């Protein structure tokens, strides 16, 4: 079976410059049937291209796309906010079953901007409840990737926390990240300090910020 | 205006089943190849099966051989997915989507063009032992020193429901600007939690009500919840 | 200025018998020799006329009519024959005058699992006229009780699926079929 590599994973760029995903075949791709897709978060995704080069009808002219054999590519020359989405290649020839590629997601670059960092204790009523969750909060930072490590009493977690992350904001370019530590009542109720610690490129050293069980 | 419009998907136990509708209008609806292809959560397109215009060709994915049959209606402008046997990794938004036509056939046999040029909207499935359950909605209470520079952040924790999805908006609306409501994250339980939180600035914690306005349809279950400084 | 009779018989893909496929044949001639030597059939019955004998013919159409189905019934694409196929999904008439070819299909349409691709019809009100293609899907009525289009108990999806694993016998395996039927008009002959 044809396997199609997409790369990069992700593409950081600005609005204005010129992007190049790349999708190789495994194998050679019969009669350079091949097409790209678009797709933007919570939608379908749609048609942007066919044989390679054959652009779908209503598509704008900055979306191109060439390639033959194993070596295709889709090139957006000047990049509108509405082109920051996933794009996926397809296989349709002389295979078994049609093929689609994992995808590269293209993001808008910006300037480096450090996380505001806040801290949630368990509510009282989840209390009661038997389970204590503990929020951590980065606030509207770029680029994504961040570090989240939660020491309970200056003692690093692992293994009890889930992490979640916003799309790219559609005014500031910024990412917000939830952490949620999620202990038993028992184990909260037996410890004191609680504290996040975040590391990320715009931080000169990582911040921490904590609080004491009953405050 | 050429449409497609999924229909049928829901939540079902493993080993249950699902009857996936696919009504197209604008176009000769006879004349097109039609075809399935799901999205599992966090993944890329994932083909499942085609019918050709005169119902002559069939194929699927080798993963849901015998378990689901594709079907069309052309008098009814209608394409069809029987799943049974469902498996949890049959979990996905399904869609139906056209491929465009290359005549001395009922159904050529020489057609290559297996690419989608229209989409529908999707229809979500979600093949799970969990039970349905509406979510408890916790404060994040704004903290006075958790407090810079003049703006302080508070929501809701959203926790333990199933399925997606939920809801969550603020101040019925009203409330828009510096809301963040976090993708829902599976947790070991099986169950769903995610956290709604928004910025404001300090000066209106005592002056301004904030009101979690969290929904879940699934369960019927409505939740307002407001946030207090504590 | 030859039938392109290899368009129909090398079909990389072939059809759900409910859903028979045809292919006209039009303005060329028909060597039915070297086609009864093009490869290894299973079945090559002629009824009305024989391969040499229609050498040396001439008609207006040529259709041919190609599917799949399972060795058992092969039997069943003749005239005056009964069963799934001949009442259900493809009926020859009593007066046919034309060929039924076949020959075995399992190295190219089983799968290890089964492959499910190729339907039957299962349940349907009647009996079908020749050459009749039903390819409906309402839902069928096996009980005393009304199903109003809506699936339940005795009220069935009417199509089924073969199922053809490597393994089964041959009986259950695959057949590719191929039914030439002669069409003699008024008009001026373009086949011969
Ligand atoms: C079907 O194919 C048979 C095998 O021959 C192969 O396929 C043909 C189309 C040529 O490409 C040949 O070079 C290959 O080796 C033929 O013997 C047979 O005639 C074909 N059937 C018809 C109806 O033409």
């Amino acid at each position: 079976e044809i396997v199609l590599t997409q790369s990069p994973v992700t593409l950081s760029l600005s609005p204005g410059e010129r992007a190049t995903l790349s999708c190789r075949a495994s194998q050679s791709v019969s009669s350079s049937y091949l097409a790209w897709y678009q797709q933007k978060p919570g939608q379908a995704p749609r048609l942007l291209i066919y044989g390679a080069s054959s652009r779908a009808t209503g598509i704008p002219d900055r979306f191109s796309g060439s390639g033959s054999g194993t070596d295709f590519t889709l090139t957006i020359s000047r990049l509108e906010p509405e082109d920051f989405a996933v794009y996926y290649c397809q296989q349709y020839g002389t295979s078994p079953t049609v093929t689609f590629g994992q995808g590269t997601r293209l993001e808008i670059k910006r300037t480096v901007a450090a996380p505001s960092v806040f801290i949630f204790p368990p509510s009282d009523e989840q209390l009661k409840s038997g389970t204590a969750s503990v929020v951590c909060l980065l606030n509207n930072f770029y680029p994504r990737e961040a570090k989240v490590q939660w020491k309970v009493d200056n003692a690093l977690q692992s293994g009890n926390s889930q992490e979640s992350v916003t799309e790219q904001d559609s005014k500031d370019s910024t990412y917000s990240l939830s952490s949620t530590l999620t202990l038993s009542k028992a184990d909260y109720e037996k410890h004191k300090v609680y504290a996040c610690e975040v590391t990320h490129q715009g931080l000169s050293s990582p911040v921490t910020k904590s609080f004491n069980r009953g405050e | 205006e050429v449409q497609l419009v999924e229909s049928g998907g829901g939540l079902v136990k493993p080993g249950g089943s699902l009857r996936l509708s696919c009504a197209a209008s604008g176009f000769t609806f006879s004349d097109y190849y039609m075809s399935w292809i799901r999205q599992a959560p966090g993944k890329g397109p994932e083909w499942v099966s085609y019918i050709s215009g005169g119902s002559s060709f069939t194929n699927y994915a080798d993963s849901v051989q015998g378990r689901f049959t594709i079907y069309r209606d052309n008098a009814k402008n209608s394409m069809f997915l029987r799943m049974n046997s469902l498996r949890a990794e049959d979990t996905a938004v399904y869609y139906c989507a056209r491929s465009p036509p290359t005549s001395d056939w009922y159904d050529s046999p020489a057609y290559n063009n297996y690419y989608m040029d229209v989409w529908g909207k999707g229809t979500t499935v979600t093949v799970s032992s969990a039970s349905t359950k509406g979510p408890s909605v916790f404060p994040l209470a704004p903290s006075s020193k958790s407090t810079s520079g003049g703006t302080a952040a508070l929501g809701c924790l959203v926790k333990d429901y199933f399925p997606e999805p939920v809801t969550v908006s603020w101040n019925s609306g009203a409330l828009t600007s510096g809301v963040h409501t976090f993708p829902a994250v599976l947790q070991s339980s099986g169950l769903y939690s995610l956290s709604s939180v928004v910025t404001v600035p300090s000066s209106s914690l005592g002056t301004q009500t904030y009101i979690c306005n969290v929904n879940h349809k699934p369960s019927n279950t409505k939740v307002d919840k407001k946030v207090e400084p504590k | 200025n030859l039938c392109p009779f290899g368009e129909v018989f090398n079909a990389t893909r072939f059809a759900s018998v409910y859903a028979w496929n045809r292919k006209r044949i039009s303005n060329c001639v028909a060597d039915y020799s070297v086609l009864y030597n093009s490869a290894s059939f299973s079945t090559f019955k002629c009824y009305g006329v024989s391969p040499t004998k229609l050498n040396d013919l001439c008609f207006t159409n040529v259709y041919a009519d190609s599917f799949v189905i399972r060795g058992d019934e092969v039997r069943q694409i003749a005239p005056g024959q009964t069963g799934k196929i001949a009442d259900y999904n493809y009926k020859l008439p009593d007066d046919f005058t034309g060929c039924v070819i076949a020959w075995n299909s399992n190295n190219l349409d089983s799968k290890v699992g089964g492959n499910y691709n190729y339907l039957y019809r299962l349940f349907r009100k009647s009996n079908l006229k020749p050459f009749e293609r039903d390819i409906s899907t309402e839902i069928y009525q096996a009980g005393s009780t009304p199903c109003n289009g809506v699936e339940g108990f005795n009220c069935y999806f009417p199509l089924q699926s073969y199922g053809f694993q490597p393994t089964n016998g041959v009986g259950y395996q695959p057949y590719r079929v191929v039914v030439l039927s002669f069409e003699l008009l008024h008009a001026p002959a373009t086949v011969c």
